[PDB]
């Protein structure tokens, strides 16, 4: 057996097609603020007439917010920004009950864009693979996949773990979000790997360290989180030195679809 | 030169019916060891209006306690639906854990609470007369609110 | 050190519907002559959160197997949808070609698998139940985690 290591040895590092769809959104935006009583969604919801709605509403989303987070460019693709519409459902069946008149005419404001989009399939398809490449890529799905297994399986199993499972609470912990500048913890690296942050161990394995790095920071070398941290850390070092010469191939593979969906 | 901290809350049991205790996973944290001097309150606010309409749910009397670091659970029976009001009985509400030292009240922890019925049929025409048994209390994890105030240990 | 190498795995069946068995041509050889004979199994990672979720869906016991080059095709009917949690049915897991000799196992070749829906539509709002019959495995385009259990 060989010398099999945590790092890997794998180096990637290299009309634009979002304006096209970009646009298409804004286009099929119009048509959302452009159809029976679908006013009430227009504009982030008034703080004033609706008294307590964002109390019951934790993420809330509007028409105009959709419009400015695509002029900002935050939908890499037709999926992120469809369930951004599904939000909007989502959000009025909580406040005013799902078999409700505004429930049930913002189903249709995604309707006719779900049934927009089954019409304008043939570019759409073509337009997001020019942007986010690795899209259908089989080995990004499979690394990815190995990636969340080491999180819920091995990382977030760990003894007395629970604090590093979310987020520090900034109302709670005042001064953690003055000392650590970089926050980082176990949902969050899930949350990265569903949207699919990682293409190799480096970019992993940073946001991996950051755990043990932030807590050596803020509770110190010596300090009882450290060493939860510590073993946290260690499971998935373990897990990757394991996985090495399997990760290794499809890191690379990774590597070659990027590269190759570049030049041709 | 202040004694104790919380660290955390969890907020348990949540979702639930709206008859079930409170459950709260409090963790705090002393520099010094301690004499028989805390006091953890969890209040039910659930009058928007009136603080003539609160009640207190349980009282407990943590102390003597070793300097470091102690996490437990407090159980809180439910707010007794007699002393609430009509009106006032579905929607956001108001929970508080606080704790007190020696006589001051030094950390408030406010939860808003959203009191709904789950079934699909009633949601929609709310009978006059609140039937709490058919209510369902989804309290508001993810968003705590909290007041920490200055005092003198 | 082994006794037999496997020189190739191919998927001759996929993309298909769920309830579809498998097929796979392994291209195995073998570089001495065999006593008795190797037994080969296809497991299906029900749940990929424990062991006790899974399922063995055949098992063949090639043999008695001489040297040479070996060419064979290994069938397995589909997992049974009663027996996969709620969770872990929809989106992606892991399907296990395992050869055991002298009832040691000694190689686990574990490939990826991704079971969706095909119409954009239980896909959009997945259904509260999984669906298996409207719900479409592909075996992933990648390599598969070789384990050669290093005792034989």
């Amino acid at each position: 057996k060989k010398k099999r290591r945590v790092g890997t040895t794998v180096h990637c590092d290299y009309t634009d097609p979002m304006v096209t769809l970009s646009s298409i959104l804004e286009s099929i935006i119009n048509d959302m603020r452009d159809l029976p009583n679908t006013y009430p969604f227009h504009t982030p919801v008034n703080a004033k007439v609706v008294k307590d709605y964002y109390k019951i509403i934790t993420r809330p989303m509007d028409l105009q917010t959709l419009r400015e987070n695509v002029r900002k460019r935050l939908y890499p693709s037709r999926e992120e920004f469809r369930e951004h519409l599904e939000l909007i459902v989502k959000n009025s069946a909580t406040y005013n009950g799902p078999k409700h008149s505004l429930t049930q005419i913002s189903q249709s404001m995604l309707d006719l864009c779900d049934e927009k989009l089954k019409e304008k399939e043939d570019k759409l398809a073509r337009l997001e693979k020019a942007i986010n490449p690795l899209l259908d890529d089989d080995d990004q799905v499979a690394f990815s996949f190995i990636l969340d297994n080491i999180v819920t399986q091995k990382m977030m199993a760990v003894p007395d773990s629970w604090p590093f499972h979310h987020p520090v609470n900034k109302k709670f912990v005042p001064d953690y979000y003055k000392v650590i500048v970089n926050p980082m913890d176990l949902e969050t690296i899930r949350k990265n790997i569903s949207k699919h942050k990682y293409q190799s161990r480096e970019s992993f394995l940073d946001d991996v360290n950051l755990i043990l790095a932030n807590s050596v920071k803020y509770n110190g070398p010596e300090s009882q989180y450290t060493k939860t941290a510590q073993e946290i850390v260690n499971v998935c070092y373990q897990t990757l030195t394991e996985y090495d010469e399997h990760l290794t191939q499809l890191e690379k593979d990774i590597c070659t679809a990027k590269e190759a969906a570049l030049e041709e | 030169m202040a004694k104790v901290q919380v660290n955390n809350v969890v907020v348990l049991d949540n979702p639930s019916p709206f008859y079930n205790p409170f459950q709260f996973e409090i963790t705090f944290e002393c520099i010094e060891d301690l004499s028989e001097d805390l006091e953890w309150k969890i209040i039910y606010v659930g009058s928007a209006e009136s603080e003539e309409y609160d009640q207190v749910l349980d009282s407990v009397l943590v102390g003597p306690v070793p300097a470091g670091r102690h996490m437990f659970v407090f159980q809180a029976d439910a707010p007794n639906p007699g002393l609430i009001p009509d009106a006032d009985a579905v929607g956001v509400t108001v929970v508080l854990i606080t704790c007190t030292y020696r006589g001051q009240e030094f950390i408030r922890v406010g939860y808003y609470v959203n009191n709904e019925y789950t079934e699909t049929e009633l949601r929609e025409n709310p009978p006059v007369k609140p039937d709490f048994s058919k209510l369902q209390r989804n309290i508001l994890a993810s968003n705590p609110r909290v007041t920490r105030f200055h005092i003198n240990w």
